[PDB]
């Protein structure tokens, strides 16, 4: 399970979103149709950013606290959307792998 | 005390299994001897006795714990400890018989089985072939408890032999082959149990011959083909090391570069 | 020290064709060529990998005409030829290199009858070779992140739930290309060396550096010229993006050829 937090400010501001997990095995990513914003592998070491947000957004994680971050600098009215956290894992499903989402946090710029 | 690597079936994942097998390989060989990008285990010739073995401690959901001993020169299980009793496969020769006296010295009860640890004798003692002995987290759990209770009168010999067959493949063979390790990660990933398919069986049977063909190849090309099997029964031949690079992770030492 | 054997073997390369002494003529200076792999005892396709780093057909030597890029490769008497022009190294990543010139054996076109040459090494498909008696590429499933399978869908490649689908079968050719089983004219291709470039399926025509791959001992699939590996983007299969990416070793870069 995943829950968001930290979601109004003007254009050019800053806001940091948190993502508290209940249970490190999971690749984690941010989404905002829903569109990919940023993602990071389980151990870290791989961070992958959407082209729109590249050079402005920073995804980080910390597996000893089980929390995922999204630093959002130099925001534009284009960033206004619902921002979800997402995780992917190894179990069994119709996908063939697990996808756990969040409830979403509103950001308005 | 010989190096110890730990694995538990309680809540085991793809990742925890991978960390475990990686850790085992890191203590089996230094990685400095590599032939055609495939690591070689230490030469038995020149290897001091205090570096001859590594220990693999297994535990399960019931917190039963058992410690396998692995010969670093071939990654194979030579025996195991449970509580204050230790058991060993019948050694092939006198030196291997002497070398295992350096394992589990503190243990108060030591026994050597009359049978060796080769699959052929374990299969006849288990009453079944590897092709029908299911593998996975579950079988590893049950193998751990059966090994633990053998000191007690509660584990019959076929179940013991079956437990050896499970541990050897899931630990020793997975260390020898990324391919077999991926087969085990498949079972753990979906919480399924499954007997190994012929590709796994032929790889296990060919490990020695594969090591010799690779180390004595002329720039990767083998002097003679080695016959493997696909996951269906179908057989094919390998003439070059190139297809085996992602398949084999360790080789027994055969000769000097 | 290990014995060094001298196996007789075919050399398979670009588009799965065999290294061939043209028309079976063993006159000094006759060209080496690509040709469909024979299934007989004809000497012009069977090569002895000799202990002196020589590659011999019917007693004569695979010999480069010179030490400049683009000169052709011929058959020549081993004693008469310049010694350095008869010496080759077969590298574990499919390269056959002439040490004196540091130039690499190459088939600059993909048609039967193409004159073999030596070229500057760029680790392209046109320079990928395999010493083997197998004349058929190995067809396999390629399992990766979360146990999902590499899947071809026209031009696009992604990873999806495995099901024993010809779209999930792949032909591993001796030239290092990875081809969709349903259309062997096409190749797993990275249009360029940039990190995060999306890997796709395109014609094997150019036989480029972006089309050559090696399964490494660590489980990664490596594009040799760039040094980047295949990567399920963001470790998220739902993005349907397989990219080139620098090596970090996490599970979205681990693959296994399940034959
Ligand atoms: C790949 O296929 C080729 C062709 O089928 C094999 O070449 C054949 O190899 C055998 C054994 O290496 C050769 O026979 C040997 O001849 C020598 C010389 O007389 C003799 O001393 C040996 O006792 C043996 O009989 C045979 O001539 C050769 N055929 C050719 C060159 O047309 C080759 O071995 C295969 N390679 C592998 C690695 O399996
Ligand atoms: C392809 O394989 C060759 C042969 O193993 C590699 O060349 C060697 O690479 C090592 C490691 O950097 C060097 O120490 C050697 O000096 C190189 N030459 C030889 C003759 O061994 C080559 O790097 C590989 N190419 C790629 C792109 O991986
Ligand atoms: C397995 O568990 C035991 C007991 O909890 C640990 O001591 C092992 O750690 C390893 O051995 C010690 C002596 C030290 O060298 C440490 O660095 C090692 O990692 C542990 N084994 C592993 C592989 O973590
Ligand atoms: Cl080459
Ligand atoms: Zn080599
Ligand atoms: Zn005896
Ligand atoms: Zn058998
Ligand atoms: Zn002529």
């Amino acid at each position: 399970q995943l829950a968001e937090s930290g979601g109004l400010v003007q254009a050019g501001g800053s806001l940091r979103l948190s993502c508290a997990a209940s249970g490190s095995d999971y690749a984690m990513g941010w989404f905002r149709e829903r569109d990919f914003v940023a993602g990071i592998t389980s151990s870290g070491g791989g961070t992958y950013y959407a082209d729109s947000v590249k050079g402005r957004f920073t995804i980080t994680r910390d597996n000893y606290k089980n929390t995922l971050y999204l630093q959002m600098d130099s925001l534009k009215p284009e960033d206004t959307a619902v921002y979800y956290c997402k995780g992917t894992a190894d179990g069994s499903s119709s996908l063939g792998y697990l996808e756990v989402w969040g409830q979403g946090t509103l950001v308005t710029v | 005390q010989y190096p110890i690597i730990n694995f538990t079936t309680a809540g085991a994942t793809v990742q925890s299994y991978t960390n475990f097998i990686r850790a085992v390989r890191g203590r089996l060989t230094t990685g400095a001897d590599v032939r055609h990008e495939i690591p070689v285990l230490p030469n038995r010739v020149g290897l001091p006795i205090n570096q001859r073995f590594i220990l693999v401690e297994l535990s399960n959901h019931a917190e039963l714990s058992v410690t396998l001993a692995l010969d670093v020169t071939n990654a194979y299980v030579v025996g195991y400890r449970a509580g204050n009793s230790a058991y060993f496969f019948h050694p092939d020769n006198q030196e291997d018989a002497e070398a295992i006296t350096h394992l589990f010295t503190d243990v108060q009860n030591r026994y050597t089985f009359a049978f060796g640890g080769n699959y052929d004798r374990l299969e006849q003692l288990a009453g079944n072939l590897r092709e029908n002995i299911e593998l996975g987290n579950g079988p590893l759990e049950e193998a751990i408890s059966a090994l633990y209770y053998y000191s007690t009168g509660g584990t019959q010999l076929p179940t013991l032999a079956r437990s050896f067959i499970i541990c050897i493949q899931m630990i020793s063979e997975a260390a020898r082959f990324q391919y077999i390790e991926g087969e085990m990660r498949t079972r753990i990933r979906y919480n399924r149990r499954s007997a190994p398919d012929p590709s796994v069986i032929t790889l296990e049977n060919s490990w020695g011959r594969l090591s010799t063909a690779i180390q004595e190849s002329n720039q990767g090309a083998f002097a003679s083909p080695i016959q493997l099997q696909r996951r269906n029964g179908s057989k094919f031949s390998v003439y070059d090391v190139s297809i085996l690079i992602p398949i084999i992770a360790l080789m027994v030492y055969r000769c000097a570069p | 020290v290990c014995m060094d054997p001298e196996p007789i073997v075919r050399i398979v390369g670009r588009n799965g064709l065999c290294v061939d002494v043209r028309d079976g003529r063993f006159h000094n200076g006759n060209a080496i060529q690509l040709w469909p792999c024979k299934s007989n005892t004809d000497a012009n396709q069977l090569w002895t990998l000799k202990r002196d780093n020589t590659i011999r057909s019917n007693g004569k030597c695979l010999t480069t005409y010179g030490y400049s890029p683009g000169v052709y490769v011929m058959i020549y008497d081993c004693n008469t030829a310049a010694t350095d022009a008869t010496r080759w190294q077969i590298w574990d990543n499919g390269t056959i290199i002439n040490p004196r010139s540091s130039l690499v054996l190459a088939a600059t076109s993909g048609n039967s009858g193409t004159t073999l040459t030596v070229q500057t090494n760029i680790y392209a498909v046109s320079q990928g070779w395999l010493p083997t008696n197998n004349t058929q590429p190995f067809v396999t499933t390629i399992v990766g992140l979360y146990g999902l399978c590499l899947q071809a869908n026209s031009g696009q490649v992604w990873i999806e739930d495995c099901s024993s689908k010809a779209e999930q079968q792949w032909a591993l050719y001796a030239d290092g290309s990875i081809r969709p089983q349903q259309n062997r004219d096409n190749c797993l291709t990275s249009d360029s060396n940039i990190r995060e470039t999306v890997v796709k399926i395109l014609s094997c025509g150019p036989a480029s550096s972006g089309q050559r791959w090696m399964f490494k001992n660590d489980g990664t699939i490596l594009n040799l010229y760039s040094g980047l590996v295949l990567d399920v983007r963001a470790s998220d299969p739902s993005l349907k993006q397989i990219i080139l990416y620098p090596l970090h070793g996490d599970p979205n870069q681990i693959w296994l050829p399940l034959f």
